[PDB]
This record gives structure tokens, C-alpha cells and sequence, in this order.
């Protein structure tokens, strides 16, 4: 769950591997592939989402 | 002439201030007034109603 | 309308006055007509050589 | 302390019942409120504050600042409001440094 | 007044940077005050004016 | 309330640190406004002089001393126009309950005292005169903004004012900035034919 990222409301929590949004780094990393800039984002509207 | 300005977290407590702050410091926070039960509650329970 | 931005009615505004802002949304992908070239604008668009 | 209100919120999570506080702790500012949770305090919006910092420079006629901030919480959007709120005005006043 | 002498010569344009006629005396001179009410008068009556 | 939950519109008071270990709140905050108050003279370290105080007095003529209203909705002062306050207090009624008037001047006048504000750099406060208009000698008495130089409710007075011996005697003067004087205004009738070809 990415809304434990804030460390303003949980400034305790630790995590064993990345958030969904940190997910966008391999999107990013897949940007990197297929050579392309131009895309489109479909997003939900949650604190996810915006993260 | 330089001077400072801070949101209402540094100033904390009215009674306690290291003077490590410097002097001229301006800050926001809330009112005396404001922070006593006898409004803040009587607003309250006036909201609840 | 040409376009001009508009600061304040309600929330803060942008430069979608008029025609211009019609470009920003993407419905326009050119503006042909007496548009005049200015600072302002040149901000958030491009502008040809002048005719 | 600031982490009771917190706790309090989990309690609204919890029960369901509205609950507000009117001094110290509860006051303090929070986590924005969880929508399902129910919930009530005393205590100023960084946004807001924002807004006075920049009403009270406004005042003075200070026109030219910088902000020091540390990565303390909503350091990035206290950044956003003061974007919005200095760059609706026409006029030119000068962010220096973040 | 030399323009008037001879009129083989001419002023031209508007005059510029404008300035006032007094007395020049050493600092602290105890009549340049006098002097300037004298002189004041003198406009005062006319007297400059006649001459 | 708002969205986060905190209230919408709490009440809150601008503070500052006085001197030493001390908490004054410097103003209160109501509403939309926001209250300013100067709770310390000097926001310097220490000077008590800083600026000399010039409270200001004038009157409005054009094109040099111009009064102007200020907008209503667009609030206080806008742009060049400086402040001035004279209390509209109805002479006539007997109460004359004075409040600082709120009407902006404007002008080559003010614009020369701004600039030269700034050289010498002392802050002033600006106002305008109630009675006596151009300084005038009324049997033994004086009036106009000289009677609030002479009463020391001006230290210096700004305006289209001229210049005469009478006041050069009890005031000081300062050079003059612009050519004028007496003069007349009139229609020009006709034009003179002479055959002299």
C-alpha cells in the first residue's frame, strides 16, 4: 500500500519492497524499451493514484 | 534586515523558548482566548447541537 | 475570443480565455487567424515566424 | 503530544462515532483525515498558514523571500500552496531559494 | 538677449534643466537669509520685474 | 469544518518575539482581513529615530496634488497613489466624529516627495488639511497646513503651495521645483490687419 509512503502520518513504517507507485520506475524502465516519450496515464482517483 | 517567519509547529508552547531562536522572529499561532475549554468546548457541544 | 488569462475568478485561473484556452484543452491543434505574438503567450505556445 | 490525535483518528476508523477535540494534543495538526474516518480537531491547515505567512509579508510589503524547509511533513506542498498563492498575484514578487 | 542683439542668430527648442538665480556666499553668511527675503521682496514690489 | 477536518475558519493571532523571553502577539487575524498591528516601534536592531517621523499635511490641486477615491471592491490604495488621511468629521455637526478619510492622492507632487523619499530615506505619514486651505494671515491668526507646521501637526507641508516673505519668515522653505506665479487666463478675440505688402 503506498499510503504508508508519507512519513508525516506513519513516520515509523519501514517496507520490504517498493509501493505500486514506485512501480512507475519500471514502467519508466519499460519507457526506456520501447523508445517511445509519448504515452498516456489512466489513474484512479485514490492517494495511490496521485502518488 | 534579514528576518524570519515560521507556521505555527516551531513556536510549540508559549512558556518555553530557547533563546537559540533569534530575537524579531515572527510566527503564527493560535489564540489565548481560543485555547481555553470554556470556548472551545462551548463552541463545541454549540456545533454538536 | 482571442485569449487572455484570467487570475482569479473562483480558484486561481489559466490562459483558457477565449480561443486560446480551447488550443490547451487539444480540441484546437493550430491556431490560424490575426493572433497577435506576445510574451504571455509565448510562454505556453508556439508561434511561427510572424505573417 | 501529538500522536494522540492520531490514535484518535484510528478510533473514529474504529466506532463510527463523531469525535472532536478542543485544545492541546487534539488540536495539533494531523494526517489529512481519511475519508471514512470521522474526525474533528483544532488545529490550523499548513495551507492556511501559508496563506497568513504570505498575508503577513503582504502587510509588511516584504516582497522577496526564500523558503528553508526540511523533509519534515508537507514540506512538498507547502511548496504547491505557495506556488499557487504567489503566483496567482499579478504582482512580481521573488521566490530566491528552496 | 543676445538671440534679440542680433537676430542673424537663433534659439532653438525647449529649454532644459531649469534652474533659479541666487546669491553665491560663504557658508553660515548670517545676511543670505535677509538676502533672500530682500530679494524676495524685490520680486514681491516688482523691482525685479521692472529691471 | 474542512475536508482534512480541521475548522474552515479558526481564529488566529500574529505573534513575534519581544524582546528577551517575551510572547506578544503582534496582531489578530479576523476573518478574510488581516490585522497588523505595530506593537514595536522599530523592527530595526535598536534605532529609535530610523526614519524621522514626517507626518505630511496637503491639499488637492491639479494637475500636481490630485485626489482620487479608491476603489471599493479592489481595496486600499492602488499603485502609485499614497494614502491620505484627513478624519471626515462633519465640522458643522457639534460631534465631528473623525474618521481618517480614505481617499488616495496622487500626482507630480507625491510623486516628487516619493522620489526624494527614497534618497533620504525617511518614512512619513501623509494627510489632508480642513481648514484654511493655502496658508492664509486672517487678522492675527494663521490658517491652512502652516497652522499644522506652526502647531507641529506637520513638521514639513507639500502641495502647490507659493512662496512669500511672510512664510519664508516663520518657515523655512525649500527650492522650488516648478516654474510658476500670478498669470492671467483669457479668450483671444481677433487679429489685426495692416496693407503693408
Amino acid at each position: 500500500m503506498s499510503i504508508y509512503s508519507d512519513k508525516s502520518i506513519h513516520l515509523s513504517f519501514l517496507r520490504t519492497v517498493p509501493p505500486y507507485s514506485h512501480q512507475a520506475l519500471v514502467w519508466f524502465e519499460m519507457m526506456r524499451l520501447f523508445n517511445w516519450n509519448h504515452v498516456i496515464l489512466i489513474v484512479s482517483d485514490d492517494h495511490e493514484g496521485r502518488a | 534586515g534579514f528576518t524570519w517567519i515560521v507556521p505555527s509547529l516551531v513556536a510549540g508552547d508559549t512558556d518555553t523558548v530557547p533563546d537559540e531562536f533569534p530575537t524579531g522572529l515572527i510566527s503564527v499561532s493560535y489564540d489565548e482566548w481560543d485555547y481555553d475549554l470554556p470556548a472551545r468546548v462551548r463552541d463545541g457541544i454549540a456545533i454538536i447541537t | 475570443k482571442f485569449g487572455t488569462q484570467e487570475r482569479v475568478n473562483n480558484s486561481n485561473a489559466a490562459a483558457w480565455n477565449g480561443m486560446m484556452g480551447e488550443l490547451l484543452s487539444g480540441q484546437a491543434d493550430m491556431i490560424v487567424a490575426p493572433l497577435t505574438i506576445n510574451n504571455e503567450r509565448a510562454q505556453y505556445i508556439e508561434f511561427s515566424k510572424p505573417f | 503530544q501529538e500522536a494522540i490525535a492520531q490514535i484518535l483518528d484510528f478510533i473514529s476508523v474504529q466506532t463510527l462515532t463523531p469525535i472532536l477535540g478542543i485544545h492541546g494534543g487534539s488540536s495539533m495538526i494531523m494526517a489529512d483525515k481519511e475519508e471514512a474516518s470521522m474526525f474533528f480537531q483544532f488545529g490550523p491547515s499548513i495551507e492556511q498558514q501559508a496563506s497568513v505567512m504570505l498575508n503577513i509579508m503582504e502587510e509588511y510589503d516584504w516582497y522577496i523571500f526564500s523558503i528553508v524547509t526540511t523533509y519534515f511533513p508537507g514540506y512538498q506542498d507547502f511548496e504547491n500552496k505557495v506556488r499557487s498563492t504567489i503566483e496567482n498575484s499579478f504582482v512580481g514578487w521573488e521566490l530566491e531559494e528552496v | 538677449f543676445e538671440a534679440s542683439q542680433d537676430c542673424d542668430l537663433v534659439t532653438t527648442g525647449e529649454l532644459f534643466f531649469r534652474s533659479g538665480f541666487g546669491i553665491g556666499m560663504r557658508k553660515d553668511s548670517p545676511w543670505k537669509q535677509e538676502v533672500s527675503l530682500n530679494i524676495l521682496k524685490s520680486h514681491e514690489n516688482g523691482f525685479m520685474e521692472e529691471l | 469544518f474542512s475536508e482534512d477536518g480541521y475548522q474552515m475558519h479558526p481564529k488566529l493571532v500574529i505573534i513575534l518575539l519581544n524582546q528577551e523571553r517575551k510572547w506578544e502577539r503582534v496582531g489578530k487575524y479576523k476573518d478574510r482581513s488581516l490585522k497588523m498591528w505595530p506593537v514595536f516601534d522599530l523592527y530595526p536592531n535598536s534605532e529609535e529615530h530610523k526614519d524621522e517621523h514626517l507626518s505630511i499635511v496637503t491639499l488637492e490641486e491639479a494637475p500636481f496634488v490630485i485626489v482620487e477615491d479608491v476603489d471599493p471592491l479592489s481595496g486600499t490604495c492602488m499603485r502609485n497613489t499614497v494614502p491620505c488621511r484627513k478624519q471626515i468629521r462633519p465640522e458643522n455637526r457639534t460631534e465631528e466624529g473623525g474618521n481618517y478619510i480614505k481617499r488616495c492622492c496622487k500626482g507630480f507632487c507625491i510623486d516628487i516627495l516619493k522620489k526624494i523619499a527614497k534618497t533620504v530615506k525617511f518614512t512619513y505619514d501623509l494627510y489632508l488639511v480642513t481648514n484654511g486651505k493655502h496658508g492664509k494671515k486672517i487678522n492675527g491668526v494663521w490658517n491652512g497646513m502652516i497652522g499644522e507646521v506652526v502647531t507641529k501637526r506637520a513638521y514639513m507641508a507639500v502641495g502647490s503651495l507659493t512662496i512669500n516673505e511672510e512664510r519664508s519668515e516663520v518657515v523655512d522653505f525649500s527650492v522650488p521645483f516648478i516654474e510658476t506665479g500670478i498669470s492671467v487666463m483669457v479668450s483671444r478675440s481677433n487679429g489685426t490687419v495692416s496693407p503693408s505688402a
